[PDB]
């Protein structure tokens, strides 16, 4: 999909969630593989999951990079 | 709460006296670890409590300790435009150009986030401006993506490369242009981001350009180049 396009979802989707204030969504805009935007709302989702499965109530850089390789293959 | 140690919960939460004294009572518990083996030092830095960090460095504690994420004191204090934290951390020889798990130095984020101050901060204190991520992705190439025009600046003055190609074959220029960073752009070709380079679409920043966008930089570049 467009660049932007892909901004906006991760960022219009996590914009009701607690991030840590040093993750950066670019660390996975930037990349190369094609997902759509289900995938970028199962990545998120996921992320969410694995904060909460660690008692943690904001969503960190790791959950993220976990996420992301959970839902690409 | 955010972690399953009380010391990094008071960190993060700012109590500056109960963790002080919690770690006088308890020299130990200024380097325990978490479940995502960070200290008190990370959590600090994340919420960016600059007192807590500065009692916890003039203890001695270690300020290069990456997490289980990879990410270094550095790098959280960037990301998260601690501006104090990462002058004080630096003075403390924190690694500056140490990278995480996907490859980012504490620059790739200041710049991302179009950070000016900390960016400075890192350059002046030899990060290098071309380090470039798993993805073969430098801090320009974020810069010249969301149009952070005054980051590219700065980074130029450092002495930053305009040509490196990222895992797609894009360089910032490409980028800028796919975003229609039009001032960006411009101003890249300006310094010599070269207008050639095909992307792994075997396409030139002038093909991958719209609205004419195109035209304006090859009579920059090739006026550039004469």
């Amino acid at each position: 999909m467009d660049r932007r396009q892909k901004r906006l979802i991760f960022s219009t989707i996590t914009s009701k969630m607690n991030l840590s204030e040093e993750v950066d969504l670019e660390d996975y805009v930037a990349r190369p593989d094609k997902i759509s935007g289900a995938d970028i709302n199962s990545i998120c989702q996921e992320s969410g999951m694995l904060a909460v499965r660690e008692n943690r109530y904001i969503v960190l850089a790791k959950d993220f990079e976990k996420a992301y390789k959970t839902v690409i293959k | 709460c955010v972690s399953n140690i009380m010391i990094c919960n008071l960190a993060y939460s700012g109590k500056l006296d109960e963790l002080k004294e919690r770690i006088l009572a308890d020299k130990s518990l200024a380097t325990r670890t978490d479940q995502d083996s960070r200290t008190a030092l990370h959590w600090a830095c994340s919420a960016g409590h600059t007192e807590i960090v500065e009692f916890l460095l003039q203890l001695g504690v270690p300020v290069n300790d990456k997490d289980d994420a990879g990410w270094s004191p550095l790098h959280i204090a960037a990301s998260a435009g601690r501006d104090e934290i990462v002058k004080a951390l630096l003075v403390k020889g924190a690694h500056v150009n140490a990278v995480n798990q996907n490859g980012c130095t504490p620059l790739h984020y200041a710049a991302s986030k179009n950070r000016h101050e900390i960016a400075v901060m890192l350059l002046e204190g030899g990060a290098n401006p071309d380090a470039k991520d798993h993805y073969d992705a430098t801090a320009m190439h974020r810069a010249a993506a969301k149009g952070n025009l005054k980051m590219v600046h700065i980074l130029l003055f450092y002495k930053a490369s305009t040509n490196i190609q990222d895992t797609e074959g894009n360089t910032p220029l490409h980028l800028a242009c796919d975003e229609e960073r039009v001032e960006e752009a411009k101003f890249l070709v300006t310094q010599g981001a070269s207008i050639y380079i095909e992307n792994k679409e075997e396409k030139t920043p002038l093909q991958v350009a719209k609205g004419g966008l195109g035209l304006i930089l090859k009579r920059l570049a090739e006026g550039e180049e004469a």
